[PDB]
């Protein structure tokens, strides 16, 4: 309460982070319906970090709230609550989430995932693992037999024990280090080395427990290392085909396919003519060649890069003309990390 | 809805020009060939299209019943008015006060009935080395004229067009290798000339190339529909046809660098004309 | 594309001739106005990865001229460049309107916000021309808007 | 003109004959042979005649290359033209076209 | 050697009056249309052998103009020279296409990447000629290429 | 302290209330010297311009809210902005502005504590 | 038959720092929640200008 | 806007040739007379906040122009050219004067303060010309007033 | 005449472009659009026949 | 598209627009330099090969400034005047990047305990369009970035 | 020009700032505000591949 | 609308404009130049980081002055003439710089006791348009700034 015009002097005890986002990643912060230190809200959204301690204003240590706290830390713009029984209609109603995390959440959040994969909004998911240690005559198939298939999602296993002693979901260890590098590197490079602070693994996994859930379904360990510390290591979704592993080349291509969906809207109730076509065919062009510029391409041409065909018999046809179809059919090619340094030495110069 | 066609411009200089000019002379519309009336004598003399205000327009479009709008052009009238009557010689004549009223019937119009025009009123352009050739087409007998310039829309002829509005876009993204089309062309040459005297018998062979979108791609598998033109000699068209016709429904690709495997739907040949 | 889904009617710009022009508290009739101009100069940055950044930088300071004939009478520009010692200039507003046919509307107008004067020529004392005495007067100010109704 | 460079035939081995393209230069008038009205039978005509040049951009020889209207003429050239005819002034409406026409053909 | 084999039609070159410019996301009907031009500014290096190396460079920054008569209604150019704070400009591609006859198809276009004004000119108010009041305005990018179709 | 004897959220703070006695001045007196002007369209362009160019110099000078002049200040002068054709005939022009004036920081909330 | 000017009054009050700019894009995307939706009022524009709000 | 409650007569602007100059003391009958301007310098001093000044600086000096053509007799520019010595030199007062149609009444006049001369030329003795001898003078003063009456 | 004699020619050895200018966008003209490429090379020679 | 709150991001900024407190007023300069960061270099080296380079101690950072001089009361004369043998107001400066409208700041360069050990007066000339222009300069002990 | 791989390299062994100079403000410049560092270190090597 | 009387409040002034005071007389000037205040700077630091930066003892300032050879008698001549191993008569300078008049100071700089230590002769040159100028330099104590 101030008075008077003076200067005022306090002693409770608050913090305050700020915010450095980028708008390739805005979550979804998934919890279970079966709680009830929640507001009622069913969805809400989170701009920053002073928002949420006055909806929150006590630091609670429930699933949800060091998930968005270890979130708003590491910068993170905007960002959402939803119930695990209501992630589809939220998906489909504020048309910028980049991510499904699930905040200690399962057997539903992974049912209504795979409902938005079928109807394509182009969602990257965020799953969690084993909450208690995973023993070593595991046989790794029998674990991985509970999640999903799909190309867009990735599972994270050791839990978070950060600094006040309350777990951390490790959705959200590995959606921080999707924020500080999609505002870094940018989101074609992968999410793995990038030191996420202020936390620490409950578990220790060494190189031989990792060695079995590397390819498959993919466990993507959270390690620590001196140096970099608390890193995720390892950055493979839940398919081991040779297009889509690999994290980044799959978000690489939703916020393609997204960049391409919101320019060229802006071109509807245009003549499907073939002027149109080529005003559609030098909007792909210059927006890929911005991104070409950038190092998210392979390839030292443009032509090595992209390529891009809509027109009359190329990949329509007259009876798709005429019931108004635009079809734009793509194809880039993108980087791929490098996962294995092998040191051979010797003895002989 | 704007386009005045060219007798519209007519009765806009009758409506115009009647106002002011006593009720009783004339309002004539060619050049007399015993005349018995005075007639004034609204003459255009040419109808040069106007470049200087046409502009780099985009041929509208309607998209409520899906047509192209037809994009008009814009022309440059040019009357000029006299007054031939048929002594009268007083400084205020009947051939002056009767001139008197036409100028200020042009002095007031700078905005027709056509109120989306461009007029100029009376410009300084003519000279008496050029009037005096003109009073000579006349048949030697000089008058006092008034140029009026106009420029007016003419639209086109109004055929159905008939394209359809968008509505609708869908778009795909799909991996690609790192082959560029030159990289996949120059790679079918010495590939096939290998398949074959063979250097000196397709060097006039040309095979364009454009990556089809391969609907289900991978990092490997660039698909490539050819189109091959050109000449050959006569013999060579012949074992060409062959592995043209592999290309195009093979096992396993074609000639592929470094793993890549490009593939090829359709050969073409339509051009190669050996002779 | 012109998608306005009906016919629309054709414009042609107006013409040079119609413009009114008032120095600021009075309304003064001029035979030419130019240099009106909004004009930046810009900012680049290359490096060594290579990309190229380019930018506007600060909005040049406009240089206009403005000319009339020499009349009988007072001269109002000569009583406004006569009035300076030493930086003291009165600063006034311009506004070079472009109206109508019959000039009861203004169409598009261009606004000045402080120019002074900095020079004013003579007429070309020319016994040989039938021709009228003109002088041309350069004003230069800070900034130009444009505002349209 | 360009410099196009006498192209071969190397099925029957033959050179090619090496164009020219001349440009034509047409008006077009209305005789006819009173009439005086803003709604004349005289310009009810020629607002039909200039209707299909401003159509025919590109005529039934779809590669050639026309100025429909050009503002060439003058008042002082149009008199010299309106004597010559022996004093009579019309209406007359100018159009260019320029079109290729091959040289004769021998066997090379 | 025109060696097709058969007889080839001749073609003629397209004009320049038939074009089509959109500066992005709008389409705008201009006047004219200057300066899309690739330049690279070349490297040498000279030997004391006598050898000489001549290489490209850098490729230039071009410096679009387009003009447009002034019309009555709202200044399109002028609201985004207007909206300007140090830096911040709304950059915007542009395509000058090259049509045919009836315009419903391109031929060949030109394609501009991150264009942003740089100038605005005022019409020449000239009260002593009928005509036009047009106005320029200077682009400045950073890339051009062509595509053709 | 530099409040008035009223506190509603407009008219507590004394310096935007002379903030708004001395533009509601500089606006009369600047615009006294257009009467006599016919009251009609080309008026109430002059008007329109001449309390822009008046507010832009005052934008400029720190003493209005926003980051551009449109954050800052609109006016409205014409025939069915603010007028009527019964006020025209009458004379009367009404312009009416509004304008975005700073505050002052009244209160410097210092909270300390022990952790870093 | 123009009239002369004889009277003038001026009325100055508060406003918020919103531009007409920063009202016509913020009605879009709350008119885009009160419904494909982004592809629809694609082509609507919605131009603003502040009323005067005589308090 | 005129104003003037009442229709106003129209005036033209009165022509170059009906002039009329006097070096100081006598009276001389030129062809031609130019360079009678008035000129200011601007000096600017642009600031971190971003306000401009912009202020006139020194009135600079005129460098007026006249010619006349060659007459037999006496050289009266001659004279006054030929007399100097190092920096000795008479210097006059011009009047250039605008008169009315019979020249009884001066109109708007100019005023030149200590004009020395600088330069005489000779002409251009061209054998294959039918045309008069001129030869200009190009004087240089300090300050140049109008008065208007 | 008949152009299968060369005459006089004028050898280039390795020309390279520097530019490619636009056409001049003016709708104002019936006329050609044009676009001029400047090559750099290193030695001119003329043959003669 | 560059959609100009992206320019406020990620394009560099100019140094035109800037904003100089000094102590607890704003005095408009033309002109600022000398803010810079400077150390000294220890170096060691023996028989063996090792070769020692450290940073040594900071030196003091010398910034000067210019304005222009203006009818009313000469504040950077009343502040160098006011030097009795050690006694000066030493004050804080901050040279602040700042946006065009002038409230909010980019990047600042602060200077901690400042005092003047120059001011030069302007060079009279009778055939110069110039403004009068002093130029002060001080003498501080820290500079400090902040960015923002 | 595409950033990718290396023509000629100078390595740097055991570098530490030893500068940093402001930018010079000026209110009558269109320039880049530039930081110049200066570096002090032991070694420079020239890798070539 | 700028009010040229604001002109005279809040815009800078040039430096075209001048009147030199010289003791009691006023001497027509060309140039006018290094009436400046410069200080000494005392450091001192100790082993535990204390820095101490201090201002020192004001050292004395160099005014040079310039103006053009006039055919009667030589003012600058005659007071640097009578040199006589200490003795020279001291003047105060003033400085003003003036309005257009002539007839009111904007802002002066006054010089306390100047005598002068040089006076350079004009260069001659055959081939050259100049105007003969000589330059005298003074030594003063103190350099004040008085503004109204």
């Amino acid at each position: 309460t101030t008075t008077y015009p003076g200067v005022y002097l306090s002693e409770d005890a608050v913090s305050s982070f700020s915010v450095n986002s980028a708008a390739t990643a805005v979550p979804l912060f998934a919890y279970d319906s079966e709680n009830t230190n929640t507001i009622n809200k069913p969805i809400q959204v989170f701009r920053n970090w002073a928002e949420f301690t006055v909806e929150y204003p006590t630091p609670l240590e429930d699933a949800f709230y060091t998930s968005l706290s270890l979130w708003f830390m590491h910068g993170g713009g905007k960002c959402y609550l939803v119930n695990e029984a209501n992630i589809a209609d939220a998906v489909a109603q504020y048309d910028d989430i980049t991510l499904i995390v699930a905040a200690g959440t399962d057997t539903t959040t992974y049912t209504a995932f795979t409902t938005v994969v079928g109807q394509g909004y182009r969602i990257f998911g965020l799953f969690d693992g084993p909450k208690e240690k995973i023993a070593g005559t595991a046989k790794p198939d029998e674990v991985m037999e509970e999640y999903p298939t799909s190309p867009f999602g990735a599972v994270f296993y050791p839990w978070g024990t950060l600094a006040s002693g309350a777990a951390v979901p490790p959705s959200a260890i590995a959606a921080a280090s999707i924020t500080q590098t999609d505002r870094t590197r940018g989101v074609w490079k992968a999410p793995a080395n990038q030191a996420v602070n202020g936390v620490t693994p409950a578990f220790a996994v060494s190189d031989d427990f990792q060695g079995k859930y590397n390819q498959g379904k993919a466990l993507n360990m959270i390690r620590t290392f001196s140096g970099q510390g608390t890193v995720v290591w390892g950055a493979r979704t839940l398919e081991d085909s040779d297009n889509w592993r690999y994290i980044p080349v799959r978000r690489l291509f939703n916020a393609v396919e997204r960049d391409i969906q919101k320019s060229l809207n802006k071109l509807v109730f245009e003549p499907n003519s073939q002027p149109t076509w080529q005003r559609v065919k030098a909007a792909v062009d210059s927006y890929l060649h911005s991104l070409w510029q950038q190092g998210a391409l392979a390839g030292n041409t443009p032509a090595d890069a992209w390529f891009v065909q809509v027109g009359k018999d190329l990949t329509m046809t007259q009876e798709e003309i005429n019931q108004g179809k635009m079809i734009i059919k793509i194809g880039l090619a993108a980087v791929r990390p490098a996962e294995f340094i092998i040191l051979q030495f010797s003895q002989d110069i | 809805s704007n386009y005045q066609t060219l007798v519209d411009v007519n009765n806009a200089m009758n409506k115009m020009l009647r106002a002011y000019v006593n009720e009783a002379v004339a309002i004539r519309f060619d050049l007399p060939d015993t005349q018995a009336d005075a007639a004034i004598s609204v003459f255009l003399y040419d109808i040069h299209e106007d470049l200087q205000l046409r502009t780099a327009e985009s041929r509208g479009f309607n998209a409520g019943a899906g047509r192209l709008l037809p994009g008009w052009v814009n022309v440059k009238c040019n009357y000029l008015i006299t007054y031939w009557e048929s002594p009268d010689s007083q400084p205020d004549n009947q051939a002056i006060q009767v001139m008197s009223q036409v100028l200020a019937a042009l002095i007031n119009n700078r905005q027709l009935a056509d109120i989306g025009a461009y007029t100029q009123v009376m410009p300084p352009k003519e000279n008496l080395n050029s009037l005096g050739n003109f009073w000579q087409s006349l048949g030697n007998r000089p008058r006092l004229s008034l140029n009026y310039c106009v420029t007016v829309p003419i639209s086109l002829s109004d055929k159905g067009e008939e394209m359809t509005p968008v509505k609708s876009l869908s778009t795909t993204v799909e991996p690609k290798a790192p082959l560029s089309p030159l990289v996949i062309t120059d790679a079918l040459r010495e590939q096939l000339r290998v398949a074959l005297d063979a250097c000196l018998a397709m060097t006039h062979v040309n095979l364009d190339s454009s990556p089809v979108a391969n609907s289900d791609g991978s990092a490997a598998e660039i698909r490539v529909s050819l189109r091959v033109y050109g000449m050959t000699p006569t013999e060579y068209l012949a074992p060409m046809n062959t592995v043209f016709n592999e290309w195009e429904k093979s096992e396993a690709a074609a000639v592929t660098p470094d793993g890549y495997r490009v593939y090829i739907n359709a050969v073409d040949k339509t051009d190669l004309t050996g002779i | 594309m012109a998608i306005t889904a009906d016919d629309i009617a054709v414009q042609y710009p107006i013409p040079t001739y119609r413009f009114i022009v008032t120095l600021g508290d009075e309304q003064v009739p001029f035979t030419s106005a130019s240099g009106l101009d909004i004009n930046f100069d810009t900012i680049e940055y290359r490096d060594g990865t290579g990309n190229w950044f380019k930018m506007p930088g600060q909005r040049q300071a406009p240089n206009i001229t403005l000319s009339k004939g020499v009349f009988p009478g007072k001269n109002a520009m000569y009583e406004w460049i006569n009035a300076i010692q030493l930086n003291q200039v009165e600063k006034k507003d311009i506004m070079i309107s472009l109206t109508n046919e019959a000039g009861t509307e203004v169409l598009v107008s261009w606004n000045v916000s402080n120019a002074f004067p900095t020079s004013l020529t003579s007429p070309s004392f020319d016994a040989t021309s039938n021709e009228i005495a003109v002088q041309q007067i350069t004003l230069m100010a800070d900034r130009v808007t444009i505002q349209t109704a």
